[PDB]
């Protein structure tokens, strides 16, 4: 279903479930060494801690929480949102089902695991674009019922932006820098092929993305959520395929669909530590597929999976995804790695 | 860097309105916000009077007389968009005249985000207090207390719309419109300032039309509240209600209000199309109550943003999109409304240019004013001002020296049958041109560019552009080895399905033997938000792409180079190699072309985010911008990193929003001079200064400050120190210009005191007032 | 040891899957006892991985009070890196699955053949050498 890999049952039912931090604030935040996956702020990140280091880290932490994830010019702060803790096999592995909070540039990398001296980077809001040039007058036309499309957002432009004449410029510039009418396009674009706050989208939607690390450490990178917005909306424009990094076509942007609420993609650990950023779609090509089909600690609960290499050079690159029963919406999909694709 | 921000010509666009006895209670005057300034006339018979034009540091955000139980004349409330409240008297000693401030504070909450409504504040009719809406989920309330002390009162509701204070009520009764996911309901709460805290209203929500967006309260012996929409206007007094749908407001939203009759009988309505409705209210004897509602269209007026009917059949339509105008309802139509008198309103300049008309070495400003039916090209010398009407909206403005007239990029409203709402300059124009290459009721917009001659402005040519070719940005230049110069468009064709224009076109005409012809036209993949004559070429900017462009021997423009920055260049400034682009994001980025290599490269980059409005390259060294919240400020070009970065050097907060900046000086020590334009209709200028000069003017800013009692008592580092959503710094780099020029104006023992103890550069000595006064004069003659 | 002999002789290795631990493709799959006291045909890849997930069946026909197993491995007798689990208590006549890990290595030219790991089953049971083929 859509609601259940968002919980993670594979990494168990019980979990210890349970942190604003003061704006532009360094603090010194522990970064685990096992991450190498670029997190975003209100992404889900589970993970598998067994290395004794990294565990007394945990412990460490939530005996106050927040631990940091680097990719190392910037970073993400995340709090722990559930704990487990199991002795199987000799080996106290810790489970933890974190989220990103917030997020950082990297000042300094010190070493006990690491200690990494960071500065908070604000979430730098901006007001309405026409909150300047609004006339008292008009100010009572700014609020509208409820969107009951194109007619909608005409009268939108007509009436937030009808103020636009007094600046230098033209409505429908404001409505690209404006929030909703970005909420508006992302979406439509979206389902073509989620929260009200153009921050929390923003983040979910920039966690949405099958985009380079590069990509993905440039949004990082910017600040405010419009500039943000408008870099997913140019990327989501340029972005056509996904092809394999060692080859250099296994799958294309339209067949992209959601099994999850955190997206196309998420964060997902390997039963034995590994975390892979996967991304779900209906539709992959040139994939030989290798094992068969298992429930073990299947992250979609009701599929199982199976090893998905691209025929070209053998490098795997996803898994494809069976359901167990027929009932189950769809019936098969596939789960791809961002790691070994090139958008 | 050091700067010097002046006012050459005050604000002109009416913010506000408010009729009342402020000089005395025997003189009816009509106070008006022209954004930071105030001006109290006195309403006479023959018209309005001048009696006292004072400076706010500050905009007026609310306006409203009252007279407390005792108070002989009415005192003034006055809130600032900074959040400075202060309750005002005025005193008259002779020929002194003064405006004591009664009550000054700031009312800024450290916590809660400004509500998206606007910052609403109202006075209750008994005096009693007065509430502010300023934050949504909040009340802030002033009980009448020197220091205005407000205390807020948390309201569940946050989207109110339009709140107002009910009449005739035994405790204060605020009424708002606000807005729930259900629609728009119309809820009242009893504020009562003993707990400080809403009661249960007098009577409780009413579901109103989901785009009920003003409520009026009205007097006694009627009370209850009008409330205004789209289509229908309502009128809630606990069980009665009355309702109407006139067709004649359907046409065009009400955005302003005045009562005529203090009895509450007779209002005054006005909206954006410029329309003034008469909202009658029938007056039925049991007590009293309501009869019905009738709404009588006086007529057309200038675009109000306010509306305020003195006496007589005199009405004061304030208007910032146009000319504010007093005009007379007559009591029989001609239309009932007849202009008696239009003061100067510049403002919005949307462009300008500095060009010498006479030629007598004085450059004569030409800049852009109004919108829609008020638009004009405003001629300013030296401060002479002559209107020139368009009748639609101007947004770009470029001279042309040998065919001795401007090109106007005008846009004119049209309804979709197309048929045009007025005659306007492009309709009316000598020799009309359409350029070659939806339902009814719906609004396009036709763009055309006049061709206007210098001397007589009758408009010699007009070209209309091609269906959604929204013309954006529009240059006079010679190109290359071409002797001709040319008017040089940049386009975008905007259809309402795509968000971005996909399509425009840089189209080159020449205004040639009276008749514009197109000589060029080069389709962009993409918006040329703007455009400027870099050395010869070309430099355009369609959307992320500056591209340069040169006009070859055959008469066509061919793409040189291209420079993606990942934002588009809406602001294109150049000067000799150095290029200023930038965004509105406030994503100020420098190349230099280089001519050896032929490329574009990156030099500079500051990509802050904070909404920006106009640029402009000082010098070489310097860039002056215009921030998010009313603001201005320079920023600045050992490291690679220090080096491609632009230290934000210097800050101001002007507290207009400025559109335009451009190269000149109105007349005939301060090195430079850059004029910018206003939406509140100002023409400011900016002079870098030495660092002596400035060192001397800031000193004088402290004195000043420290001797200078402004009204409402408002700090002036508070006024012009930087404002964001998020941050609040001191202004840095640069010098308010009026602060330095009232030193002319306050009294010679207040300039002793000034002067005194002051080190004076001419070897340093110590200042008296004569010398500095004759520096003040130095810099007066900038402007 | 008798209680050695019981267990070697009641216990069997089912059958063991050795795959990339970062993927989980079986690079190796066998059903050969390893326990007892061979050669595995185990492919190259593992030198190109980062670790092993590593999947040892086995049924045992008495229980162990804390089953556990040293592993190490010899390149031409040197040894060249030692690994240690543990499972814990076993039933008698069980059959249980062993998930664990096996994380510079040499070429799998020089080591092609030249490969010894040396399994001790623990009180100790049974050790074992297999030879691996790259
Ligand atoms: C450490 O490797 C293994 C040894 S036994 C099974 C795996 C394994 C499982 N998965 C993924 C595949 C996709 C899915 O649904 N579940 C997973 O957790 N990747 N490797
Ligand atoms: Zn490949």
């Amino acid at each position: 279903d859509t609601s259940l890999p968002t919980s993670h049952t594979y990494l168990g039912a019980d979990m210890e479930e349970f942190t604003l931090h003061d704006d532009d604030s360094c603090q010194v935040i522990p970064v685990l060494p096992q991450v190498m996956m670029i997190l975003i702020p209100g992404q889900t990140l589970p993970l598998q801690l067994f290395h004794p280091q990294e565990v007394s880290m945990v412990r460490n932490l939530i005996q106050k929480r927040t631990f940091a994830v680097l990719a190392a010019q910037f970073g993400t702060t995340a709090e722990i949102y559930a704990y487990r803790e199991e002795q199987d096999f000799g080996i106290e592995i810790v489970k933890v089902k974190a989220i990103g909070r917030q997020r950082f540039k990297v000042l300094e990398l010190r070493t006990q695991i690491q200690q990494a001296k960071v500065q908070i980077l604000p979430e730098c809001v901006l007001p309405s674009t026409m909150s300047a040039v609004q006339l008292e007058s008009l100010n009572k036309c700014q609020i509208f019922p409820s969107k009951p499309s194109y007619k909608w957002w005409q009268k939108y432009q007509k009436r937030k932006f009808h103020c636009a004449n007094l600046t230098s410029w033209p409505r429908w510039l404001y409505s690209l820098y404006d929030a909703e009418t970005l909420m508006d396009r992302i979406k439509k674009q979206l389902r073509e092929w989620l929260p009200s706050n153009p921050i929390d989208f923003s983040y979910r939607v920039a966690a949405c993305l099958p985009i380079d690390d590069v990509l993905r450490i440039q949004l990082l990178k910017i600040g405010s959520a419009i500039q943000r917005l408008r870099c997913e909306l140019d990327i989501m424009n340029k972005c056509t395929s996904l092809c394999c990094k060692q080859c250099q076509e296994i799958t294309t942007k339209n067949e992209i669909f959601s099994l999850s609420l955190c997206g196309p993609m998420a964060a997902y650990v390997n039963p034995h530590g590994y975390v892979h950023e996967t991304l779900t779609v209906y539709k992959a090509c040139n994939l030989n597929l290798i094992g068969r089909p298992s429930t073990e600690h299947s992250w979609f609960p009701g599929y199982a999976w199976t090893v998905a290499q691209c025929k070209i050079c053998a490098s795997h690159i996803g898994w494809k995804f069976t359901a167990t029963k027929k009932d189950m919406s769809p019936q098969k999909f596939w789960g791809l790695t961002r790691s070994a694709l090139l958008p | 860097s050091y700067n010097y921000v002046v006012t050459a010509q005050k604000p002109t666009a009416v913010n506000g309105c408010v009729t009342g006895h402020f000089t005395s209670a025997e003189d009816l005057n009509l106070l008006i916000a022209k954004n930071t300034r105030l001006e109290i006339y006195v309403v006479t018979a023959e018209g309005l009077r001048p009696v006292k034009e004072v400076g706010m540091y500050g905009k007026i955000a609310v306006m409203e007389l009252f007279r407390p139980k005792g108070e002989s004349k009415d005192l003034l409330f006055i809130l600032t968009a900074k959040y400075n409240a202060c309750i005002l008297e005025y005193k008259q000693s002779g020929e002194s005249i003064d405006i004591i401030t009664r009550a000054h504070g700031n009312v800024q909450d450290r916590i809660g985000r400004p509500s998206e409504t606007g910052i609403i504040g109202i006075i209750d009719p008994e005096c009693r207090m007065i509430g502010l809406r300023l934050y949504d989920g909040l009340f802030k309330v002033i009980p009448l207390n020197k220091e205005l002390k407000a205390f807020n009162i948390r309201l569940e509701e946050l989207h109110v719309i339009d709140v107002k204070f009910l009449y005739g009520c035994q405790a204060p009764t605020i009424c708002f419109v606000y807005q729930d996911p259900q629609g728009r309901h119309v809820k009242t709460y009893e504020v009562s300032l003993r707990e400080k805290e809403f009661n249960k209203g007098p009577w409780k929500q009413e579901n109103v039309e989901a785009e009920a967006s003003m409520v009026i309260a009205v007097p006694e012996p009627f009370g209850g509240a009008i409330i205004i929409g789209q289509e229908s206007i309502t009128y809630h007094n606990g069980d009665k209600y009355l309702a109407i749908a006139p067709p004649i407001i359907k046409q065009s939203t009400i955005v302003c209000h005045n009562r005529v009759d203090p009895n509450g009988s007779r209002y005054l309505l006005g909206d954006m199309e410029g329309r003034l409705f008469m909202l009658l209210l029938e007056k039925e004897e049991q007590t009293v109550t309501l009869k019905d509602l009738r709404v009588e269209l006086l007529g057309e007026t200038s675009i109000a943003e306010c509306l305020t009917y003195l006496d007589n059949g005199v009405v004061f339509v304030g208007s910032r999109l146009g000319d504010s105008q007093l005009v007379k309802l007559n009591v029989d139509s001609n239309s009932y409304v007849v202009a008696m008198e239009t003061f100067t309103n510049l403002g919005p300049i949307v462009d300008m240019c500095v060009v010498d008309l006479e030629r007598q070495g004085q450059g004569q400003l030409v800049t852009c004013s109004g919108a829609f039916k008020e638009g004009s090209l405003r001629i300013i010398r030296n401060l002479h001002i002559r209107t020139v009407p368009l009748y639609e909206s101007p947004r770009k403005i470029c001279y042309q020296e040998v065919s001795q007239c401007f090109g106007v990029l005008s846009s004119r409203i049209e309804v979709q049958d197309t048929t045009a709402l007025r005659p306007s300059a492009s309709t009316q124009a000598l020799s009309s041109s359409v350029s070659s290459s939806t339902s009814f009721g719906e609004e396009v917009e036709v763009h055309n560019l006049l061709i206007i001659d210098q001397h007589t402005f009758e408009v010699l040519h007009a070209h209309q552009f091609l269906q959604n070719e929204y013309a954006l940005s529009l240059v006079s230049c010679k190109l290359g080895k071409d002797p001709n110069t040319y008017f040089i468009v940049g386009t975008a064709m905007v259809y309402p399905e795509e968000a971005e224009p996909k399509q425009g076109r840089i189209v080159v005409f020449q205004y040639s033997d009276g008749k514009l012809q197109t000589v060029a036209e080069k389709e962009v993949k993409g918006a040329v938000y703007s455009m400027v004559e870099f050395n010869g070429k070309l430099l355009a900017s369609i959307n992320s792409t500056v591209r340069l462009y040169e006009w070859t021997t055959e008469k066509e423009l061919r793409t040189e180079c291209n420079h993606y920055n990942n934002i588009m260049a809406l602001y294109l400034k150049t000067k000799g190699d150095f290029i200023l682009v930038g965004d509105l994001m406030r994503s100020v980025l420098l190349l230099a072309y280089k001519p050896m290599e032929g490329n574009f490269e990156e030099i500079a980059r500051d990509f802050n985010p904070n909404w920006m409005s106009a640029v402009e390259i000082l010098d070489d060294d310097n860039f002056l911008g215009a921030e998010n919240a009313f603001n201005l400020f320079v920023c600045q070009k050992t490291t690679d990193e220090e080096r491609q970065h632009l230290q934000e050097v210097g800050l101001f907060h002007l507290g207009e929003f400025v559109n335009v900046f451009c190269h000149g000086s109105l007349v005939m020590p301060t090195q430079g001079s850059v004029l910018f334009g206003t939406v509140n209709g100002m023409i400011g200028l900016v002079t870098s200064l030495s660092e002596s000069w400035y060192n001397l003017l800031l000193d004088m800013q402290n004195r000043l400050n420290k001797v200078i009692k402004s009204v409402g008592k408002i700090e002036h580092s508070f006024w012009r120190s930087f404002h964001t959503e998020r941050k609040t710094e001191p202004a840095t780099g640069f010098i308010d210009g009026d602060l330095i020029e009232s030193f002319l104006d306050i009294s010679r023992p207040k300039m002793q005191e000034v002067v005194a103890n002051l080190q004076y550069d001419d070897m340093k000595r110590e200042a008296t007032a004569d010398d500095l006064i004759k520096v003040v004069e130095e810099l007066t003659r900038i402007h | 040891d008798e209680r050695a002999r019981e267990i070697l002789r009641g216990f069997k290795l089912n059958w063991m899957n050795l795959r990339d631990a970062e993927t989980g493709k079986i690079l190796w799959q066998g059903t050969e006892d390893l326990s007892v006291p061979h050669e595995a045909r185990v492919p190259k890849k593992i030198l190109k991985c980062k670790a092993v997930s590593r999947e040892l069946n086995f049924s045992s026909t008495e229980q162990m009070e804390k089953f556990r197993l040293e592993q190490k491995v010899y390149f031409k007798g040197q040894c060249l890196e030692e690994w240690f689990f543990e499972f814990g208590f076993v039933i008698p006549n069980s059959t249980n699955t062993w998930q664990s890990l096996i994380e510079q290595m040499m070429p799998a030219s020089v080591l092609t053949g030249n490969v010894i790991i040396e399994t001790k089953f623990f009180l100790l049971v049974s050790t074992s050498r297999v030879r691996l083929f790259y």
